[PDB]
Formats: structure tokens, C-alpha cells, sequence
């Protein structure tokens, strides 16, 4: 509003380059082609009425595409998790003994995964709907390497979700994912990403959560105009460098990845989920999964599955590692700064 | 030593403006305009013989 | 950025009402150019092509999905362009399986079962919106049964998406239409696995290679070479010369069964699943 | 084919005459509404 | 100049400059007065070339393994991880340094 | 604007001679490799030296193999003090029309992707050298993908043969040789293994049914012109009939429930399939001009859209 730091305060506007356009086309000439050679409320009210006219005047700001889907609150909470974690959509389940009778290589169960969804429907009552993050780390969290902060996921979870017995879904909704792994329809088959969390509407059983399918995270109308501000908030468990682990200190743009790793033994089975930052192309990142993950290759055609989350496009990456407070529990959580959500598709690695 | 180089002379051009008016072809058009074409669908003219 | 198509005079009343009818369904438009006839986007303009003729061609060509269609010309909005300017465009269902949210959406030619306009005597055939997990689906079975027709199973027929049933089957002119996959298909895999019998047993040169690939093959590929060669037997043979038109066609082959998306829908105040027949409001920017 | 007759009380009042005279018929398709009439019809009205 | 990430917005200045040394022949002099403390420990590290690459093997590949193994082994710099084949060999982390 | 242009500055030195400085602006749509993704380069970063190894100037097989670890960006505009660049890897402009030059001798048609190859050709390996600056820049060479599937397939089968002619193409009736040249051993067993497992992977038991329908295909080529025209005067499998006489087996362990022709065609495509795109790297732009023209020749910049 007119201030005196005039050398980038005009440029803050958006300019006088808007002038550069105006002066020649619009403020001369007469071309296009000339011829040869009462007391308090109204004034309240009556600013608001003059803000509609103040936005109604004209009309940098990156675009968003903003994404509501009603959801059902069995599996997934939008309301114990604050905004800025990762969300995760799925298909319909009734397919699930489907596919599993036929895409089974010959000698395993293929009626194992259709029991164990209607028992998942039976335990999480006592439909492509949503499954958080922060939810499918304590269903995995008898798979990792860092298992301390994968029991203090599953610390909070029972306690803060809303719903009676949520460790006996996390008990049977892992005891599901074990059977994907078994019934060969893999998890990355199903699990389709969903965007970070800006807002989320209650009601009984049902939930409108609002997302942001493609853009920056910073910015967003989170609606809260006192704080209309967000970060990318990770549990970690799952968060794997591969700027350390392969020596590459150089500074440029990082990559999120989300990847699945498989581990298919004879009825000891686990599931892993870990988003992976690199500065690593896509069409590099596969050499990367054959150094780690060949211990689960070994012992199994595929192993791994990944897919495209987002890019930070810092020259130099951001990132924290604190433990915040979700309910009465601290988590080890790592914090990504200044990320921009462009998802992308699957892969197989037989 | 003194030496130089130099310009001598520039010479640009002069487009050619052409009125169609100005073209006995002109003759075979009738020009007439429409400020507004594009908000018309199929026109006609009626003859009687 | 919108592309205009220009409709020719003469439309008699269905007929301008069937351009009415197709509102917001996929067109192909050769070159992104303002001005554009209607006859490069009409059927006559792919020459006539099998389903592995407009496989290649709906690769060159420049996919548009249409908006407001007006009297005299037909507008385009470009999926390559103006939807990177052009944010959200409504696009038409005529699949019969449901558009979840968040769909990475190919388009397909109509296999299964295409407005033709008398008064202009041109046919449009419009390509079939399918999500990308069905449609590497559904041209692998029918290919597949392309081949048991090449001498079928009880199976194979019925696809289940989203709970509901798809019918492949609803045929005989399908399947001679999809031949040509058919032929190279079959050529693909079987000049391919004869390379890797005529060069495994030609070097089996052992760095670590071998080492790698015996205890690779041990009992899965050797035993599969032995049991082909089982059903085989063991002058020069012009093998060198052999790997490169087979890599030059087996890639070749790949681009045309990709079906890469273009569509991603990003519904907002809607439902989720976008029913057959209705419109999806779909986006190609992140 | 949308071929509509042409509207009799505006060519009442032409805009300007024809100068050539031919048999007419002779070639049609350069038109669209083409109608024979013996000196006089009862759709005129 | 102006440049936009991470959805913060951000400026950045420059400015142009030039030198010329006006004076013929030498117009300054560093002269260095002290030592503080040398960087290098002036140790005893002596050097692998099994990090190095590009000696053609000697011929019996049970004695060429046999040699690098007896060599390469516990050794203060040769390659922990078998030689990655394409950048580099990496020293081996010492846990803490003095 | 930073998820639409993302330009990478290659900083040009202090000293550059006048005919070096006009070298550059010689060179404005070109391919340049970035290292990262940095807002700030040099040239030194860039340019030819930076892309050998410890001593090991690669091989025209091995320099594909390097190209697919960097980020290919073309060069917008070169200032005389810096050089822009947009990476093709983020997204290519707001609009996104980009333009690259054509240092191939092929010409282009609008819809072809764009792979890039380093330079081939025989009286086309051009690099531009800084004398003033000791600085090679090898500009790689654009060209349609029919074309760089074809000569990552002439240079890794040549390489082949030197474990125990082929460098002539055509393209639309050009006769075009590539240079015949020496190709190191590390590099070739990089490309070796990566054939043979990802063959190998190909193969599935639904594959011994489809070998059994090889006399079928001798008996349908003398049939049809088409798939006469199909297999070819130098195939194998007219051969590898002729010496195979295959049986199908009679049953198959589960073999109601599962599918085994449906089975294979999938993990050829995942492996075989997408094999072209392994051994080089992958077109991520196509040719799309607005109002010129369907062909873009040669020397002639060419405007340029995202490739999916």
C-alpha cells in the first residue's frame, strides 16, 4: 500500500513494465493505422462491501489444483494428522479376490486374500476410499531397519484415531498387505498417491479432505488466515537418502520418490514403504535400487516398485529431523522445506 | 602510420503500399463489409429469373 | 490456446445436430495450426488403417479434446499446448468403465463397437477414453486371444473393473481387424528367444557374467534353454546382422503398446467417480 | 439438405436487377433453392 | 534480478567491476610472517593402486585374486566395497580422527 | 515461472578471444548436459573435459553412457557473459516452445521425437574447440528416434563381434555411413549384460507355446505378401524351424486358473519392449511447429514440445 522501498516494492506489486506494454498500444496513438506521412457496523460491513470492490478491481502467485474426495474414516484420519502429511487413494476391494485367483503363480493360496479383507471389514467395524501415510507406517513398521520410530508410529495410532481397537486394523490391515504379498497382486498395484493435506471437513464417519494434487505446499489456502502455512512432515522410517548413501554432496534440485519393497519368503512376508530423496533422474534411480534392495532380490521376479512424487527445486535441498507431538506421543519425523508435488507413474523390476 | 576504415553511404528501401482500389482487378470485386462476419451463419441471396 | 475447425456449408439438420451431439470428445488434428479443415480430422484423413495403423497414427497426430462447438466452426482446445495454458477441460465418458479421481487416461481406438455425416459424407470415428492400467489390459487379451485363434478358454473374456463386469466378446471382424498385431507379436517373441538360444550357447564366455547367468539360469533359464532345446535341435548363421532389425523392431513395438497417458482428471467439487456418459473435468499441467 | 424457399415480399423490392438472360435450368447446381414455376403457383401466396 | 522457487520469491543484485594494475613492474609484495598449525598430519599412509585401475591383471586368476585379498586387506585406504565400476574407489570412513 | 523455466547459467570465463565469442552465438539451439541441476554452472562443467574419466576419454559407445547420468538441456540464449539453458527434465518453457538446431543431416517431421546420439557420422564429429580457452564442446546430434534405435543397434552389435558390413543406414534414401571406430571393453560388457538380463527375463512359460506356432508362420509367410514382407530375406526364425520341430505340453501345473499366453506378453513388453530405451537414453521432446511446415530440414531450428 504505497510504501517507500520503492526499488523492489513496485516489483512486489505483482509493475511500471506494465506501463511498457500500455504507453505505445493503448495511450497512444490514433493508430491502429492512421493515414500517409449505525455506529460501528456500516462502516464494518460497508469495508467488506468495499474489499469485494477492492478484489473486483484487478481481477506472482504459482497455480494449484486443489482436490476434494468424501472419504471414509476406517483405515484413514484426517483428523489426528495435520496438515502437510502425505495421503494415499486406493481402488475397490471386491476385486481384490478377484485378481488374486488368477495372477497367483501355481502353488500358493488364492483364497487368502479373500478372507482377509472381509476380516479386516469385520475388525474395523467393531468403497475405493483413502489410507494416510502416517497409518501405513505402523501397519509396516515389523518390516524396517530404524524399528524404534516405527514403534512410536504405532504408539499414537491406537490412541488418536478415531475408532475402537485402530492396532487391531493396523494388526489386520498389514495382515492384508502380507497377503498381497503372497497372492502376487503387489501394493503398488493398488495404492494410487493423493496429494498433502490443506484442510479436512468433519462429520460422523465421513470426511472431506481437501488436497493439493499438483503445485507448491507453502502457499496454499490452507483456510486459516491466521495461519495460512504448511510443511511436508515425514515419519523416519521411511525417509532414505540417496545423497549420503551414494556420495553426491553437489548441490541442484532433489526428487522425491515414493518406493515399495517386496519380500517374498514362505509365509514370512514384508512390506516396506519409503520416499526417497535424490538428485537422481528417474532414468537413473534403478541402478540406486539394485544396491540396497538386492538382499530382498536375492532371497526372491520382482523386488521393488517405485513412482514419481515431486521435486524440491532448491539449488540446495532442505530438509529437518525433529520429534513433533501427534496427541501425547512423540515421532522421530523428518521435515522437507520448499517442495513442489508433480506425482507421476509405477514401475516393475522383475 | 594512419589508417582508417569506413562507411561510405547507406541505403534503405521504401515498401510499396498497394490500395486494392487501385487495381483495375477491382472491378470484378463488390466489397462491402461486415462489421461483424462472425456472428452470422449461413447467408443468402435470393435472384429471380 | 484453441485450435478453430472449420465446418463446411450444407449441414442438414441431424447432422449439425451430431456435431452437437459429440461435445467434449477427443479429436486428432495433424499440425497445431489456428485455422483447420474438418476433413483432416475425419477417418478419410488416416489412410484405410487397421488397429495397428491407428496406433501409429494417433502418434503423430496432435490429440485435441473439443469445447464449445459453434455453428460455423469447431473449437479445439490442443492437449499438447493449450492445456499447459488452459487449465481444466470438460472431456465426455463413452467407455464403459468408470474414470475414478486422479486417473492417468489414455485413448484407444474404438475396438469394442462413430458419427458419420451424410450431408458432408465423411465419418468421424472418435478414439475411446480408457484409463492406462485397462488399456495395457485390454489390448494384452486381445492379442492374446488373437493367438489361441492361431492354432480358446473359458476364461479370458471377462475383465472385472471396479466391481463391475466388461465384455470383451459383446467378433470376427474384431478379430481380423487387430491381425496385424497379431503377426508381430508373434514375430517379436519368436526371433527374440532364438537370438538368446543361438547366443548363449555360442559364447557362455565366463567373467562374472556367466556366473551371473547359470545361477541365474540354474533351473529357470538353462533348464528352460534345455527343455527348448529338448523340442529343437543345437554354414555360418548371419546372427550380427540379426540383432539389429530385431532391436529395431522390438523397440519399435513398445511405443505402439505404451498408450501413454495424456489426462489426468483433478476433480473438485464432484464426485470422485465419473460415471460412464458423463463429462470428467480433466487436466494435462501439474 | 436444408434448402429454404427463398422470401417473396423482400424480393418484392429487389436491390438490383440481373443483366444477363439464360435458360436457367440448363445449370443448377450452382444454386441451393431452385424452383420452376408455370406463370403463376398457389405457394406464391 | 528476480527468481521464484520453493514458492518464496527471490532477489538477487549484481554488479559489474573491472582492475587495472596502473603500475609498471611491481607495485605489491606478500610477505608471510608465521606458521600456525600445519593441516596434514605428517604421517605414514603409504599408497594402494588397487584403488587405481587400468594394470592389466596378472594372468592366474587364482593368484590375482590371491595377491589383492592379501593386500587390499585391512589396510588403512584399500577399497572396502569391491571397486564400483564406473567413478571411483572410495576410502574406506575412519571412525574418528585425531 | 520456477516450475516453467528453471535456466541454468553456465558462466563464460573473463578472456575469450572474438573468434571464440562468436563461436557461441553460432551455437544457439544446442544440447548441452548439466551436471545437476544448479542455477550456476561453468563452462568447465559442461564442456568435453569435464565428461572424460581419470585419464579414459570414452568411446562414442560409452559416451551414450554418460549422457543418461546428466540432465540434457537445449540453450536458450547465450549472453556474452553467460549462457542460458532450460533442462529438459523439469519442463521446458510456460508456453513451452523450445527450439533446437539440426546438426544431424536428417530432417525431421512434425510428431517425431527427438532422441539425441552423440556424433556419429563420418565428416560430422564437430566439435566446436575454444582455443583461447582450451575448451572442446561436444554438441550432441539430434535425430529422429527410428534412427537412434537403429545405431544404438549397429554400434552395440560391432562390439559384439570384437568378442570372438554393419556401419551403413539409409534413411529415406540417403545412404549415410557412421564412423567405424574402436570401442573399449568396459563399456561394451555394460551394454552385453544389459541385453542379456533383461532378455532372459523375457522369457516365461508361456513362451513354449508360441514357439510351437514357428511352422505355422513358414507355412502362413508363403501365403501372405504381407508377412512375407514381414520376416525377412535374413531372419532366424525361417531358420529355426527348419531345425526345430517343438511340442507343446499336454498339461500345466494350475494351468485352469492362470493364463499363459497373457502372462508372457507382459513381462516381454516390461523387459524386451522397453529395451531400446535402456541401452540409449529416452526422447523427451517431439517436433511440433505451428504454421511452417510439416518438415524441418537441416541447420534449420526447429520449435519444440514436452514429450510424455
Amino acid at each position: 500500500t504505497k510504501p517507500l522501498p520503492t526499488a523492489p516494492m513496485a516489483w512486489a506489486e505483482s509493475s511500471p513494465r506494465e506501463l511498457a506494454g500500455h504507453a505505445p498500444l493503448r495511450r497512444v496513438l490514433r493508430p491502429p493505422i492512421a493515414r500517409r506521412d449505525t455506529r460501528a457496523t456500516r462502516d464494518d460491513t460497508e469495508q467488506a462491501v468495499d474489499k469485494i470492490l477492492r478484489g473486483a478491481r484487478r481481477a506472482g502467485a504459482p497455480r494449484y489444483h486443489l482436490t476434494r474426495q468424501v472419504t471414509l474414516t476406517d483405515l484413514c484420519q484426517p483428523n489426528a494428522e495435520r496438515a502437510g502429511a502425505l495421503l494415499l487413494a486406493l481402488r475397490h476391494p471386491t476385486d481384490l479376490p478377484h485378481l488374486a485367483r488368477h495372477r497367483a503363480p501355481p502353488g500358493r493360496q488364492t483364497e487368502r486374500l479373500a478372507e482377509a479383507w472381509g476380516q479386516l471389514l469385520e475388525a474395523s467395524a467393531l468403497r475405493a476410499g483413502l489410507v494416510s501415510f502416517n497409518f501405513l507406517v505402523a501397519a509396516c513398521a515389523a518390516a524396517y531397519d530404524a524399528r524404534d520410530a516405527a514403534e512410536a508410529v504405532r504408539a499414537h495410532i491406537t490412541t488418536n484415531y478415531g475408532g475402537t481397537r485402530a492396532g487391531a486394523r493396523l494388526d489386520r490391515f498389514s495382515e492384508c498387505l502380507r497377503a498381497m504379498v503372497h497372492t502376487h497382486v503387489f501394493p503398488h498395484e493398488v495404492m494410487r498417491f493423493f496429494g498433502g493435506l490443506v484442510s479436512w471437513v468433519t462429520q460422523d464417519e465421513l470426511a472431506s479432505v481437501t488436497a493439493v494434487c499438483s503445485g507448491p505446499q507453502e502457499a496454499t489456502h490452507t483456510g486459516h488466515p491466521g495461519r495460512p502455512r504448511s510443511a511436508v512432515t515425514i515419519p523416519a522410517c521411511a525417509f532414505v537418502d540417496l545423497d549420503a548413501e551414494l556420495c553426491l554432496g553437489g548441490p541442484g534440485a532433489a526428487f522425491l520418490y515414493l518406493v515399495f519393497t517386496y519380500r517374498q519368503c514362505r509365509d514370512q512376508e514384508l512390506c516396506c514403504v519409503y520416499v526417497v530423496k535424490s538428485q537422481l533422474p528417474p532414468r537413473g534411480l534403478e541402478a540406486a535400487l539394485e544396491r540396497l534392495f538386492g538382499r530382498l532380490r536375492i532371497t526372491n521376479c520382482t523386488y521393488a516398485a517405485f513412482a514419481e512424487l515431486g521435486v524440491m527445486p532448491d539449488d540446495s535441498p532442505r530438509c529437518l529431523h525433529r520429534t513433533e507431538r501427534f496427541g501425547a506421543v512423540g515421532v522421530p519425523v523428518v521435515i522437507l522445506e520448499g517442495v513442489v508435488w508433480r506425482p507421476g507413474g509405477w514401475r516393475a523390476c522383475a | 602510420d594512419v589508417e582508417f576504415d569506413a562507411l561510405l553511404g547507406s541505403y534503405c528501401n521504401t515498401l510499396s503500399l498497394v490500395r486494392f482500389l487501385e487495381l483495375g482487378l477491382s472491378v470484378a470485386c463488390v466489397c462491402t463489409k461486415f462489421p461483424e462476419l462472425a456472428y452470422m451463419n449461413e447467408g443468402r441471396v435470393q435472384f429471380e429469373v | 490456446f484453441e485450435a478453430d475447425i472449420a465446418i463446411p456449408s450444407g449441414i442438414s439438420r441431424p447432422d449439425a445436430a451430431a456435431l452437437q451431439r459429440c461435445e467434449g470428445r477427443v479429436v486428432f488434428l495433424p499440425t497445431i495450426r489456428r485455422q483447420l479443415a474438418l476433413a483432416d480430422v475425419a477417418h478419410e484423413s488416416f489412410v484405410s488403417p487397421d488397429t495397428l495403423g491407428l496406433l501409429l497414427a494417433y502418434r503423430r497426430r496432435f490429440p485435441a479434446v473439443i469445447t464449445r462447438v459453434l455453428p460455423t466452426r469447431i473449437v479445439a482446445c490442443p492437449v499438447d499446448l493449450g492445456l499447459t495454458h488452459a487449465g481444466t477441460v470438460n472431456l465426455r465418458n463413452t467407455s464403459p468403465v468408470d474414470l475414478c479421481n486422479g486417473d492417468p487416461v489414455s485413448l484407444v481406438p474404438p475396438v469394442f463397437e462413430d458419427v458419420r455425416l451424410e450431408s458432408l459424407d465423411l465419418t468421424l470415428r472418435f478414439p475411446v477414453p480408457l484409463p492406462t492400467p485397462l488399456a495395457r489390459e485390454i489390448v494384452a487379451r486381445l492379442v492374446a486371444r488373437g493367438i489361441r485363434d492361431l492354432n480358446e478358454l473359458p476364461d479370458l473374456n471377462v475383465l472385472y473393473y471396479n466391481g463391475a463386469r466388461l465384455s470383451l466378446v459383446a467378433l470376427a471382424s474384431v478379430n481380423t481387424e487387430l491381425r496385424s498385431l497379431v503377426l508381430n507379436m508373434v514375430y517379436s517373441i519368436t526371433e527374440g528367444t532364438t537370438l538368446i538360444l543361438t547366443l548363449i550357447p555360442r559364447l557362455l564366455a565366463l567373467g562374472y557374467v556367466n556366473a551371473l547367468l547359470q545361477m541365474q539360469s540354474v533351473t529357470r533359464e538353462a533348464a528352460q534353454l534345455i527343455h527348448p532345446e529338448a523340442p529343437m535341435l543345437m554354414r555360418r548363421l548371419p546372427l550380427y546382422e540379426a540383432l539389429v532389425a530385431w532391436l529395431a523392431h522390438a523397440g519399435q513395438l513398445g511405443d505402439i503398446l505404451a498408450l501413454a497417458p495424456a489426462v489426468r482428471v483433478c476433480t473438485f467439487d464432484g464426485a470422485a467417480v465419473v460415471q460412464s456418459g458423463d463429462m470428467a473435468p480433466v487436466i494435462r499441467y501439474p | 439438405r436444408d434448402p429454404p424457399g427463398y422470401r417473396y415480399a423482400a424480393a418484392m423490392v429487389p436491390t438490383g436487377s440481373i443483366l444477363s438472360t439464360i435458360e436457367v435450368a440448363s445449370h443448377r447446381r450452382l444454386f441451393d433453392f431452385f424452383a420452376r414455376v408455370r406463370s403463376d403457383e398457389n405457394s406464391l401466396y | 534480478a528476480r527468481h521464484e522457487t520453493g514458492g518464496g520469491v527471490n532477489f538477487t543484485l549484481t554488479q559489474p567491476r573491472g582492475n587495472v594494475d596502473l603500475g609498471v613492474g611491481y607495485t605489491a609484495v606478500a610477505a608471510t610472517a608465521t606458521v600456525r598449525n600445519p593441516v596434514t598430519d605428517m604421517g605414514n599412509l603409504p599408497q594402494n593402486f588397487y584403488l587405481g585401475r587400468g594394470a592389466p591383471p596378472l594372468l592366474d586368476n587364482a593368484a590375482a585374486v590371491y595377491l589383492r585379498n592379501a593386500v587390499v586387506a585391512g589396510n588403512r585406504l584399500g577399497p572396502a566395497q569391491p571397486l564400483p565400476v564406473f567413478g571411483c574407489a572410495q576410502v574406506p570412513r575412519r571412525a574418528g580422527m585425531d
